[PDB]
């Protein structure tokens, strides 16, 4: 079998300072899809208003 | 209108477009054909007629089957 | 698809025959075969070629197994 | 009122405005079925059964590639036109469709006179294969050749094998 | 009659016109497919008959059948003929257009009240 | 500002026909990086008008930074793949020059015709030529705006370029 | 055609604006201008400023690229190196 | 024959197994059909009983000692070119498998023979249009034969779309004189050569004018040749000329019954453009074979005007010139692909990228020939000095008996600006020899050890290894000396092509 | 896995390996003058491109098209009841299968264990319903 | 040029077809001058023609600098006018020289 | 000799007969020159186009206008519709002005 688009292998970090690396290229990767997510789901707001809900969840 | 090249506004913005223009022109010599061969009741004009039909649909088997390949080479990666 | 147009010419190029078939005479008949004939080799080349199938773009192989052993 | 003139009228306005390739694989049909119908009704009735037979078949296998080569370009993309300029365009057009300049061919009228001799009387299309089958039955043979050779060359270019 | 009926096939593509259903869409590119198929045997054995009889015209191959019914000498082509006709119409086996286990309803799925009596 | 305003509106014109005819895509650029920098212009130089003069000596930066740029990619190599991006410093530098002599000012010929017989003046009551510094002294650098009808920097260059030829050592 | 039309100044320009709509400390950038120091980024805006650019440009940085950059210089050296036009459909080169 | 071998060689090819011995074996195979169709053709044609004209297959031909000639001609530089692909050219895998890969590369070259040789035959509008589509779709498809090249399917594309617009050009003059005339034989329509409308032979022209590349339509067959396979951009620059041409002989030579001088005229201001833009096009170029290209359409506009004036000087000049320019572009070209096997490799500026198809693609890669194989060098600068037209090779005399007709016929302004054509067009010629030599003794005491034919093995280190196969070598050498010493046999050569008739008679 | 130079979600640029050899050309002229000379006017002449597109190493950038996705859904004969099958096509055949269900998950597990074991028993008929 | 036009209209995103529009493109000055141009071309070598009771080489010369500096200094105002005039001397002298070779045939 | 001008049966059409007489004309040994055959030429394009008999037709109708002749009194009766070649228009005794059949033969 085949994994589906975009999947990643599951795999326990131990090390904080790759953790944050990984974090952080997920958040490029949530800002760069936002104007596909508007096209997609047809949302009623610039994708600037979803790269901002998307800085929100990271920060909190 | 002719002389200021007017078709080339009808022809449309596509390789195929162009494929559907050498088709209608050949098409226009094939329908005098018919008209000269009806009038003098000649029938080596509507030999002549039928040919062109085969022959105008055999280059464009051959031109369309060069567009398909050419729409090939580009999805050429096809790592599925 | 593409294959089709040929064929369909050489079809169409019958109906003359049809109408004509006792006017030709035996000149005629030995003439329609001789187009068919001709045609005929391009029924053998798409047999042999097998260009009349399906063409997938996954390909299902079996891979033996083998160990290298020491 | 010779309601082919309409047609074509219409068929001009929409070849200047036509967008995206869909479209213009509807003026080709739209452009078929004028040229069947007054073949049908003025000239030849044989030739206008011909071209339905033989062009509909290609008109789909060249719809059907469409459908493989349609590349989303067309579809959001803008045209400026202007509907004055297409109006006048036509206008201007239609003004001349003297093809000819011979004014009394085209004013004067004529006629045939019928004879009897003709006693064995058959179709345009027997005498056709007639004379394809026997006195140009060389033009038939080169033209099965061509055909023999459009289907290798049909093979040779689109198989990958 | 084979020329009128041509033109039919070339309608039923034209509702998948740049569709945005993927079902009128699939559904398309398998009329195109089973055109092809029958098509070329279609005509070749109505010229088959029409070569029996030097004509063209369907009154007279009726008429020539007077002494002979042409499913006997021709039981074969009977079959191919009748095979040809349920491609050409769509009909099962080869309900492969509309195969509703497959793509819903075919180029009909987004049909509904008078285009789909039509 | 009246030479500055009808300047800056043929290349305002320039950048619609580029967009209406689709002309070449490198000028779409050269025209949108002229405009940016004159936006930058506008904000430092504001109630003290602006004289083509300082125009002038807008586009010459930008001459002279893409020569620079083009000089080095065209000695080690450009870092795109095609290796496009020396000939485009140079390419864009045409468009400049293209602007820059459409402007109301004194061509080379004319300035160095102005300055050649001060730098000559100065060798044959002196003798020797060291620096450009005592050929800048006898310029006015005051009044060369409608006598000589040039920019303070295109006479900058000028003198440069001359005292290179009669330098002495 | 399929080749850049990018120069070192223009990549620059376009960057300075792109990162002058944000807020950050100086409206003054060259190419020595860092991002943690002279613009005050911390991880999320750096971020925001990298996609940002990348829009501008349509290039996409690496990962290993993107959490090793420090100074606007090195943005515009990878634009000018990794710059590629979009592949056009087949009517749009020949016709 | 040829009819009868293509069938048989289609079918055999479908048959056995793919591997690229047994396309290289079935591509001798044709090699052989092409020398018997010849020897049978030879034994059964004559010029002497030709001269008459006689008709064949119910008029639709006729055949004459013209018209064998160039019939002659074309099976003997398709023999030629043939041997390009049934033996080994460099002897370097890489390169030559390329001509081994395709199956159906000597079956598409049959059809297009066949096409070649009825076409300056043909007698009847009908046939005309069938044989002219017969060429076309045999080139099409063979500028397509590399399917998986991005570059040879582009130019099929340009190929077919250009060529169909010809065709429809040439059949709609056909419709035009059929609809006035209501006559479709070409005899039959002299019999009328008075009364129908002349230019309607002009439109016939022009449709063969764009098949040709003569300008204004120069440009598609300057793009297509030189982005095809240098293989194919041999074969499709010159064999579709070599059959043309001849057809637009014969038609001017029905048209110069009636002496329309405004016709002349239309004709002498496209062979104007071409001379100035086949000269001037070649100065800024740095493609071998856009030079070529240019080449090619000077030279149709040399030979163009000995048709235009077509009188009994123009056979003699446009028969010796087509034989001669034929074995010119057949040797130039052999060398080119012979040439790639001193390549340097690399271990980078401009990003230079060469493909399998033409590893000979800009003129500086003929840098230090004249180091790598001084007789090769030599080879090559005696066919560029023959297409400048250096006495006393075989180009000098090809331009002096093309000027002998053109000046005979009153068309001074043509002669002189031939003249002043080919001195510009001697610059870029020149460029060719600058490239191969001029560096040799600033260069000669260097390491080169970087060369494509330095990756060749060697067998034992006590024999004798050619660097060049036997056949290509053989042919360059047969061709290279028949272009130096022609002064040898001029004089029987002329007088050969004295005998060459077009109803002339008496 | 991770967003490289040339390869990443919106584009890739594909190279394929050299089989040809890396054949080195320096010194490019033509009949008027050296390529450097002419290399800024270069870029309006198609006959002067270094760059040849059948190279294997020829630089495209294309977008990652979405294979043909179909919606296998629940309203479906084929699929016996709520299944909403993915499927990637190409043309019709089938490339990867991305089968959604839950649609009729109704938390019978859950539920159970709230239930005594004679109470449960009806959860079974509910299952396998044939 | 208005044909032109509409095919701008129809298509402005396709480079390939925007390349091929700007060639054949004409400027405001060249859709003036060159009518005038030839119009004075061809008033200027029938009025000579008369003068001399015949067509001359040097008719033809005069004629053809004349016309081209007339349209040169329409359409390429923004040149020195020197360089007009060398153009229309080499214009001029193409024409007498197509004229002394007897046109394009010596014909009878 | 291949068969030019067949009619629509098969034998020679209207014009085969105008240009057989060319051809034998042109292909004849006693003809020093083709000046005899000028007149078959215009014969034969005059079966086919009509043009110069037309022009005479050109010719009467504009003569005709100029002296005041109604063209409705000089020409030929005629009638534009099939369905009204009634039995009155072709003179029968019992005539009528009925529509005739046209339908179905
Ligand atoms: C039984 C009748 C069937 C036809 C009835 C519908 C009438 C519509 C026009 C039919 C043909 C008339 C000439 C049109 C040629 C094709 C041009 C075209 O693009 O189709 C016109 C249609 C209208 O789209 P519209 O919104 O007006 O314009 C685009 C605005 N951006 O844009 C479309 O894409 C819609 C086209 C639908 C599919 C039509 C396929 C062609 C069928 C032609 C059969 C009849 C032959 C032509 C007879 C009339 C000749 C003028
Ligand atoms: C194989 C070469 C055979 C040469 C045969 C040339 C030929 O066709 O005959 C001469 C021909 C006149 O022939 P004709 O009089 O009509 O018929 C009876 C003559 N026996 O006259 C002609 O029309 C021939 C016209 C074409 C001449 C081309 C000359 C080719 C020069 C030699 C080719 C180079 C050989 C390279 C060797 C490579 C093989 C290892
Ligand atoms: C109505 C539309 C315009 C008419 C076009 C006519 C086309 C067919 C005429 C034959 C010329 C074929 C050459 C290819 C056609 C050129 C296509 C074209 O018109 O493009 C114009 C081209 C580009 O020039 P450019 O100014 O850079 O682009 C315009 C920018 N807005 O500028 C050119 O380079 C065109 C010149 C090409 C070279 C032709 C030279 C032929 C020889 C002429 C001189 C004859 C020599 C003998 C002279 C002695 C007799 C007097
Ligand atoms: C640009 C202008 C530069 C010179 C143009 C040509 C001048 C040389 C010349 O020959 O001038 C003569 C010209 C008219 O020429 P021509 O035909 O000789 O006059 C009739 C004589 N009976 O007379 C002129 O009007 C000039
Ligand atoms: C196969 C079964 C049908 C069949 O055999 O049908 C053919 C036969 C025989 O009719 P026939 O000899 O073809 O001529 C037809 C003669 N009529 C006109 C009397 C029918 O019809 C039946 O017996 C019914
Ligand atoms: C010369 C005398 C001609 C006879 C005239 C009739 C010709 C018919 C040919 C059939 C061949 C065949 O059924 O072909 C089977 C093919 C492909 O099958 P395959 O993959 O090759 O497997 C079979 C090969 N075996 C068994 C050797 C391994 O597809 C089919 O299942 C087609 C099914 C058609 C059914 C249509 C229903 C029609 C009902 C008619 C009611 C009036
Ligand atoms: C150098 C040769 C010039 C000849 C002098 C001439 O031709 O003189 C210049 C002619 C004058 O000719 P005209 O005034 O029309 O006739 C004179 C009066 N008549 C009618 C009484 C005779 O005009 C021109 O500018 C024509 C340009 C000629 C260019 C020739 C190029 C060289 C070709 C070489 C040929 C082998």
């Amino acid at each position: 079998t085949n994994p589906t688009a975009f999947a990643q292998t599951t795999r326990y970090v131990k090390d904080s300072t790759e953790m944050r690396t990984l974090v952080l290229n997920l958040y490029r990767r949530y800002l760069r899809h936002s104007r596909g997510f508007v096209n997609n789901y047809n949302l009623d707001i610039p994708a600037s208003q979803v790269r901002t809900k998307i800085r929100q969840e990271f920060e909190r | 209108m002719d002389l200021i090249l007017l078709m080339l506004v009808a022809v449309g913005l596509n390789i195929i477009d162009i494929y559907i223009m050498i088709e209608i022109l050949i098409m226009g010599c094939t329908v005098n054909t018919i008209y000269s061969a009806s009038l003098d009741n000649d029938m080596i004009g509507l030999i002549y007629s039928l040919i062109q039909i085969i022959i105008a649909g055999v280059e464009s088997a051959i031109g369309l089957s060069i567009l398909v390949n050419y729409n090939r080479i580009r999805n050429s990666e096809e790592i599925e | 698809a593409l294959l089709f147009l040929p064929f369909d010419l050489e079809v169409s190029s019958m109906l003359p025959y049809i109408v004509s078939i006792y006017s030709v005479g035996i000149y005629g008949l030995i003439i329609f075969i001789l187009f068919l004939l001709i045609l005929i080799v391009g029924f053998i080349y798409e047999f042999n070629t097998k260009s009349l199938s399906i063409t997938t773009i996954l390909h299902k192989k079996n891979k033996a197994l083998v160990k290298n052993l020491y | 009122m010779n309601l082919e003139i309409l047609d074509l009228s219409i068929l001009g306005f929409y070849s200047l405005i036509s967008s995206n390739s869909f479209e213009s694989i509807a003026i080709l049909v739209a452009t078929i079925m004028p040229v069947i119908t007054e073949l049908w009704y003025n000239y030849s009735q044989l030739f206008a059964l011909l071209y339905t037979l033989i062009y509909v078949g290609a008109v789909v296998i060249l719809f059907v590639f469409i459908l493989s080569v349609i590349n989303e370009k067309e579809e959001y993309e803008y045209e400026y036109s202007g509907l004055f300029i297409l109006i006048l365009v036509l206008l201007l057009d239609d003004l001349d469709d003297n093809e000819s300049n011979d004014n009394d061919y085209n004013n004067v009228y004529i006629t045939d006179y019928a004879d009897w001799f003709n006693n064995y009387n058959e179709s345009d299309l027997s005498v056709i294969g007639n004379l394809l089958f026997t006195e140009y039955a060389l033009l038939l043979l080169i033209i099965s050749f061509i055909l023999l050779m459009s289907i290798i060359g049909l093979i040779l270019i689109v198989k990958k094998d | 009659l084979l020329a009128s009926g041509s033109i039919g096939v070339f309608g039923t593509v034209i509702v998948g016109w740049m569709s945005n259903s993927k079902y009128t869409v699939l559904a398309t590119v398998r009329t195109t497919a089973q055109l092809i198929s029958y098509e070329l045997v279609l005509t070749t054995v109505v010229f088959i008959i029409a070569l029996i009889v030097s004509s063209l015209n369907i009154n007279v191959i009726i008429e020539s059948q007077y002494n002979i019914w042409y499913i006997i000498p021709f039981f074969p082509l009977c079959l191919i003929f009748f095979i040809s006709a349920l491609a050409e119409t769509a009909r099962p086996p080869f309900d492969n257009v509309e195969a509703e286990s497959e793509l819903v309803s075919g180029h009909m799925t987004e049909l509904s009240a008078s285009p789909f009596v039509i | 500002s009246s030479a500055y305003d009808e300047a800056l509106a043929t290349i305002r014109n320039d950048l619609k026909l580029n967009f209406r005819f689709k002309a070449d895509v490198l000028e779409k650029n050269v025209i949108r990086s002229i405009l940016a920098e004159t936006k930058n212009l506008e904000i430092d130089n504001k109630d003290k008008d602006l004289d083509e003069f300082k125009l002038y000596d807008l586009l010459s930066k930008m001459i002279k930074q893409r020569q620079d740029s083009a000089a080095i990619y065209l000695k080690e190599g450009s870092p795109d793949r095609f290796r496009q991006t020396g000939w485009n410093e140079l390419r864009e530098v045409d468009y400049i020059t293209k602007y820059l002599e459409a402007l109301p000012v004194a061509s080379a010929e004319e300035i160095e015709a102005k300055v050649e017989p001060i730098v000559q003046s100065v060798l044959e009551e002196e003798g020797e030529l060291k620096s450009p510094k005592e050929i800048f002294s006898r310029i006015p650098w005051k009044v060369v705006n409608q006598d000589w009808q040039a920019s303070e920097g295109a006479v900058k260059n000028t003198v440069l370029r001359l005292y290179n030829l009669y330098k002495t050592d | 055609q399929s080749a850049s039309t990018l120069t070192k100044e223009d990549v620059l320009t376009r960057s300075v604006s792109v990162l002058r709509g944000f807020e950050v400390k100086t409206k003054d950038i060259d190419l020595q201008t860092t991002f943690v120091q002279d613009l005050g980024m911390d991880s999320l805006d750096l971020n925001d400023a990298l996609v940002a650019l990348e829009e501008e440009f349509d290039v996409v940085f690496d990962d290993k690229t993107a959490n090793e950059i420090k100074t606007v210089g090195e943005v515009v050296d990878f634009v000018l190196a990794n710059y590629l036009p979009t592949e056009q459909s087949i009517n749009h080169t020949i016709r | 024959m040829l009819f009868t071998s293509l069938l048989l060689i289609i079918v055999y090819g479908s048959l056995v197994n793919k591997s690229h011995l047994l396309t290289k074996l079935i591509n001798r195979l044709g090699l052989i059909i092409i020398i018997y169709t010849l020897l049978i053709h030879l034994n059964i044609n004559t010029l002497e009983n030709l001269s008459i004209g006689i008709n064949m297959f119910n008029n639709l031909l006729l055949i004459n000692s013209f018209n064998n000639t160039i019939i002659e001609l074309i099976l003997i530089i398709c023999i030629l070119y043939v041997l390009l692909i049934s033996f080994n050219i460099t002897g370097l895998s890489i390169i030559d498998n390329l001509n081994y890969s395709k199956r159906t590369f000597i079956v598409i070259v049959l059809f297009n023979i066949i096409g070649l040789t009825l076409l300056p035959l043909v007698n009847d509008i009908m046939i005309l249009f069938i044989i002219i589509e017969l060429q076309s779709y045999s080139l099409y498809l063979l500028t397509a034969i590399f399917n998986e090249s991005h570059n040879s399917t582009k130019s099929a594309l340009y190929y077919f779309i250009v060529g169909s617009i010809a065709s429809f050009i040439i059949l709609d003059a056909t419709v035009s004189i059929y609809d006035d005339l209501g006559l479709t034989n070409i005899q039959y329509i002299l019999m009328y050569i008075d009364k129908l409308e002349i230019f309607d032979l002009l439109c016939l022209l022009f449709g063969l004018f764009i098949k040709i590349g003569l300008a204004p339509f120069y440009s598609y067959s300057i793009t297509i040749y030189s982005l095809s396979p240098t293989i194919i951009t041999n074969y499709i620059s010159l064999m579709p000329k070599l059959s043309i041409l001849t057809l637009i002989y014969i038609i001017m030579h029905y048209i110069n019954i009636v002496n329309n001088t405004d016709l002349n005229y239309v004709i002498s201001f496209l062979i104007l453009i071409s001379m100035f833009i086949g000269s001037f096009g070649g100065l800024n170029v740095i493609r071998i074979k856009t030079l070529l290209a240019y080449s090619s359409l000077l030279n149709v506009s040399y030979m163009l005007l000995a048709i235009l004036s077509n009188s009994n000087e123009s056979i003699i000049a446009y028969i010796y010139y087509i034989i001669q320019y034929s074995l010119t572009h057949i040797n130039i070209f052999s060398i080119i692909l012979v040439i790639s096997i001193y390549l340097p490799i690399m271990n980078n500026m401009l990003n230079v990228m060469i493909t399998k198809y033409s590893p000979i693609e800009y003129i500086n890669q003929l840098k230090n020939l004249f180091i790598n194989n001084i007789f090769i060098a030599i080879a090559l600068c005696i066919s560029i000095f023959s297409l400048i037209g250096i006495p006393p090779l075989t180009g000098f005399y090809g331009k002096y008996l093309v000027l002998i007709s053109g000046l005979n016929n009153g068309y001074v302004l043509l002669s002189i600006v031939l003249i002043i054509a080919s001195s510009i067009s001697t610059v870029y010629y020149a460029t060719i020899l600058k490239v191969l030599s001029f560096d040799t003794l600033s260069f000669k005491d260097i390491i080169s050890n970087n060369l494509i034919i330095n990756t060749s093995p060697e067998n034992n280190n006590n024999e004798i290894k050619p660097e060049i196969s036997n056949v290509i070598s053989y042919v360059i050498s047969s061709l290279t000396l028949i272009i130096l010493l022609i002064i040898i046999q001029y004089e029987n050569i002329v007088k050969g092509a004295y005998l060459v008739l077009l109803y002339n008679w008496v | 896995a991770a967003q490289t130079k040339d390869n990443n979600d919106f584009y890739d640029v594909k190279t394929k390996k050299n089989d040809f050899f890396p054949v080195q050309v320096d010194g490019i002229e033509s009949s008027l003058g050296k390529y450097e000379e002419f290399a800024k006017d270069a870029h309006e002449w198609e006959s002067w491109n270094l760059q040849n597109e059948d190279h294997p190493e020829y630089p495209v950038k294309r977008t990652k098209i979405r294979h043909f996705t179909l919606n296998f859904g629940p309203q479906h004969p084929a699929a016996h009841g709520v299944l909403r099958l993915i499927l990637e096509l190409h043309g019709e055949e089938i490339l990867r299968s991305d089968p959604h269900v839950g649609l009729l998950h109704r938390g019978t597990e859950k539920l159970i264990e709230s239930k005594t074991y004679m109470q449960a028993l009806p959860y079974f008929d509910r299952l396998d319903y044939v | 040029h208005f044909r032109r036009l509409m095919q701008y209209k129809k298509g402005s995103a396709r480079p390939g077809l925007a390349k091929y529009l700007n060639l054949f493109s004409l400027s405001k000055s060249q859709l003036i001058g060159f009518p005038v141009a030839l119009g004075a071309f061809s008033f200027l070598s029938h009025s000579f023609a008369n003068l001399q009771e015949g067509q001359t080489a040097t008719g033809e010369f005069a004629a053809s600098s004349i016309a081209s500096l007339i349209g040169l200094s329409i359409f390429r105002t923004k040149k020195p006018l020197s360089s007009n005039v060398a153009i229309a001397v080499g214009m001029g002298s193409l024409f007498g020289f197509l004229t002394w070779a007897g046109n394009f045939n010596l014909g009878d | 000799a291949p068969l030019q001008q067949v009619g629509r049966h098969g034998g020679p059409n209207k014009c085969f007969g105008e240009f057989q007489r060319v051809v034998e004309c042109m292909t004849n040994a006693k003809h020093d020159s083709y000046e005899p055959c000028n007149n078959l030429k215009n014969d034969y394009l005059e079966c086919r186009k009509h043009k110069v008999e037309r022009y005479k037709a050109f010719l009467m109708q504009k003569h005709a206008e100029e002296l005041g002749k109604d063209p409705e009194e000089i020409g030929a009766p005629f009638v534009r519709k099939r369905r009204f070649l009634t039995s009155k228009t072709l003179g029968l005794v019992d005539g009528d002005d009925y529509e005739i059949g046209v339908e179905k033969i």
